[PDB]
RNA sequence: CCGAUAACGAACGAGACUCUGGCAUGCUAACUAGUUACGCGACCCCCGAGCGGUCGGCGUCCCCCAACUUCUUAGAGGGACAAGUGGCGUUCAGCCACCCGAGAUUGAGCAAUAACAGGUCUGUGAUGCCCUUAGAUGUCCGGGGCUGCACGCGCGCUACACUGACUGGCUCAGCGUGUGCCUACCCUACGCCGGCAGGCGCGGGUAACCCGUUGAACCCCAUUCGUGAUGGGGAUCGGGGAUUGCAAUUAUUCCCCAUGAACGAGGAAUUCCCAGUAAGUGCGGGUCAUAAGCUUGCGUUGAUUAAGUCCCUGCCCUUUGUACACACCGCC
């Protein structure tokens, strides 16, 4: 029943958010399917190309 | 003090100086103390070059009401001989020599000397 | 970040690229040595900065015309502005297209009925002007 | 081939997930004889990625004031802990370390400034470098607290923390803190 | 800075500058700095090594009786400029990444207009006015006080331990000081006495010559302890012994033996900090007859986190509102 944990790759880093700069909005493309690319916000040091793991796919999205 | 400082200021400029500044501060006029600053010309304040272009003297005038301080700063003119003042140029002054024509647009020849 | 060149380094650079364009080049080192006989620069960190921005202008002046002048560029500004006179003028059209009203006006001047003038069919619809407001 | 501490070859360990593969540095290029090199790894950003992780673990054990420069003491602590885990489990000590880092890094956390429910507001997935940074910090704190007032030495307390983290048994302080971070993030999605 | 431009031409500040750090096997040199070489030794060798290994043992400016400047010192110079490549940018000003490079942002000093009823009359033979001036508010001498303790706060030191303490062994610094106008008071090698603090003789240094190859601490390597207020911690207190001084009581400081208290990581709050940084760790300078838990510098070991934001506290620019101008700690 539970959506399985997966792995997504950062195509571009949109910029900082959270009004303290702790979170960076990034554009993650799912490796399982290159077509599905969603925007997330991550905390910590980030750069293009690195792959982060996603406990669950779709939470929130917003343009800055 | 207004007239005396102006006369001092005019003497310094006439003698040849890039700038000057006199500040006579004390119990001028009434009991409340004020400072009068007469400044004209260039007058740097910061950096090392202050050490070799400006001359500062602080004097005390014991008038009846109290002590009336005097601060005089004179920026000396640059002089290659350096007797009248500093010999080093200001560090940020770049002076470019003027070239001649040096065109030579004519036919090439050989001068047998 | 924080390597903007102050006025002095830029302002000195422009003077020595108009005084001495021919001697200078696109090498930081060759130019940094000319700046040692053409100018009395008090500081070493200043000439290398001056020499550095000179290359940026000398690299740029080889292509575009930077505001700093140059005789060889100015003579071509002259040659193109003052010459390339077309052998056939643009204002010698063999046939001059003419609105009916202009032909009427030229008729009043009594300079109408010239052969070079050719009347044109007047436009119809009076559809000039742009639709008012947005949309 | 480089034999870290003169043994424990580096050309056999492996990282089970590509998410952390490029911020762990146990392979041949970042294989060193000893976890000690003043390599200027904090000069710029993502230079601590190419710092070998044994060096990263060593740099994090020197904490709580008493031990702020004592890298030689920490190197022998890592050396003694690595000898124990190979003896106590039977596989390559580096392999246990990489599994410990992989298994201890909290996959998501929570952070915001608005009016929080319990701790933080919005659940945010962490970066792969924060994964390693948190994993190393959690293991060291677990070994630190476990040996603060007991006869068991730092090397043994560090040894069991990496062994427990490499498996995940609700016994390592690191994974216990990791599971707690997941629950807060999950409850604060 | 680039650019538009009712502005044009300027001035100060910033920047440039000065010092410091990092590289120069390139130059100048060094018996007040050394290194290599050679010659003596002293040992271990010995198989036999022999241009063997070690020596901070001794010589070769004890001028004819080595060279050289790598290491040390300090002068003149060089070097780094966003210079080169790629990308972004109005392709301008510039920004990002990378190669080569010691270095692609080392730290300080100086630091504008205007102002504060900010601090100093206890720095001055700086000073106005006022006060006192022989039973002095002058000056000197003796004693006491500035330390006094129901309590509150601030800067710190020591800790709560085993990532430790203890005992022994091993092994590494750098700033910098050193005998005094008055002015009395210097830094100390070596030998002997003592358990220690110390004492007694002999020297060296006004100093790259002597202390001093500053044999520092942490650290390192072995020992004992073993999770207990314990060999943690050393507060309090008793006895005794030295040093300084004219004088040590209200203990100057130091040493020795005893007592071994709170303290088991600290509520609300709150400080500082981005790379040789924080922190651990000692060492010099100032004060100094006597003395550092202070301060100013120095070296040693050496990280976690971050390359962001305006959320909190504030700053800068523009627009806006205003009943404010002692200016929101305002006005009402
Ligand atoms: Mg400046
Ligand atoms: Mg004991």
């Amino acid at each position: 029943r539970v959506q399985p944990i997966k792995l997504a790759r950062v195509t571009k880093v949109l910029g900082r958010t959270g009004s303290q700069g702790q979170c960076t909005q990034v554009r993650v493309e799912f490796m399982d399917d290159t077509s599905r690319s969603i925007i997330r916000n991550v905390k910590g040091p980030v750069r293009e190309g690195d792959v982060l793991t996603l406990l669950e796919s779709e939470r929130e999205a917003r343009r800055l | 003090v207004r007239r005396a400082c102006y006369g001092v200021l005019r003497f310094i400029m006439e003698s040849g100086a890039k700038g000057c500044e006199v500040v006579v501060s004390g119990k001028l006029r009434g009991q409340r103390a004020k400072s009068m600053k007469f400044v004209d010309g260039l007058m740097i304040h910061s950096g090392d070059p202050v050490n070799y272009y400006v001359d500062t003297a602080v004097r005390h005038v014991l008038l009846r009401q109290g002590v009336l301080g005097i601060k005089v700063k004179i920026m000396l003119p640059w002089d290659p001989t350096g007797k009248i003042g500093p010999k080093k140029p200001l560090p940020d002054h770049v002076s470019i020599v003027e070239p001649k024509d040096e065109i030579l647009p004519t036919t090439p020849i050989s001068e047998q000397k | 970040m924080g390597r903007v060149r102050t006025k002095t380094v830029k302002k000195a650079a422009r003077v020595i690229i108009e005084k001495y364009y021919t001697r200078l080049g696109n090498d930081f080192h060759t130019n940094k040595r000319v700046c040692e006989e053409i100018a009395i620069i008090p500081s070493k960190k200043l000439r290398n900065k001056i020499a550095g921005y000179v290359t940026h202008l000398m690299k740029r002046i080889q292509r575009g015309p930077v505001r700093g002048i140059s005789i060889k560029l100015q003579e071509e500004e002259r040659e193109r502005r003052d010459n390339y006179v077309p052998e056939v003028s643009a204002l010698d059209q063999e046939i001059i297209e003419v609105d009916p009203d202009t032909k009427e006006m030229l008729k009043l001047l009594d300079f109408g009925s010239l052969s070079n003038l050719q009347v044109t069919q007047p436009t119809v619809g009076m559809n000039f002007k742009t639709p008012r407001g947005p949309v | 081939d480089i034999k870290l501490f003169g043994k424990w070859s580096t050309d056999d360990v492996q990282i089970n997930d590509i998410s952390l593969q490029d911020y762990i540095a146990v392979k041949e290029k970042y294989a060193k004889y000893l976890p000690h090199s003043a390599g200027r790894y904090a000069a710029k950003r993502f230079r601590k990625a190419q710092c070998p992780i044994v060096e990263r673990l060593t740099n994090s054990m020197m904490m709580h004031g008493r031990n702020n420069g004592k890298k030689l003491m920490t190197v022998r602590i890592v050396k003694h802990a690595f000898e124990i885990i190979h003896l106590l489990t039977g596989e390559n000590p580096l392999q246990v370390l990489v599994n410990a880092i992989i298994n201890s890094g909290p996959r998501e956390d929570s952070t915001r400034i608005g009016r929080a429910g319990t701790v933080r507001r919005q659940a945010v997935d962490v970066s792969p470098l924060r994964r390693v940074n948190q994993a190393i910090w959690l293991l060291c704190t677990g070994a630190r607290e476990a040996a603060f007032r007991n006869i068991k030495t730092i090397a043994e307390c560090l040894a069991d923390e990496l062994i427990n983290a490499a498996k995940g048994s609700s016994n390592s302080y690191a994974i216990k803190k990791k599971d707690e971070l997941e629950r807060v993030a999950k409850s604060n999605r």
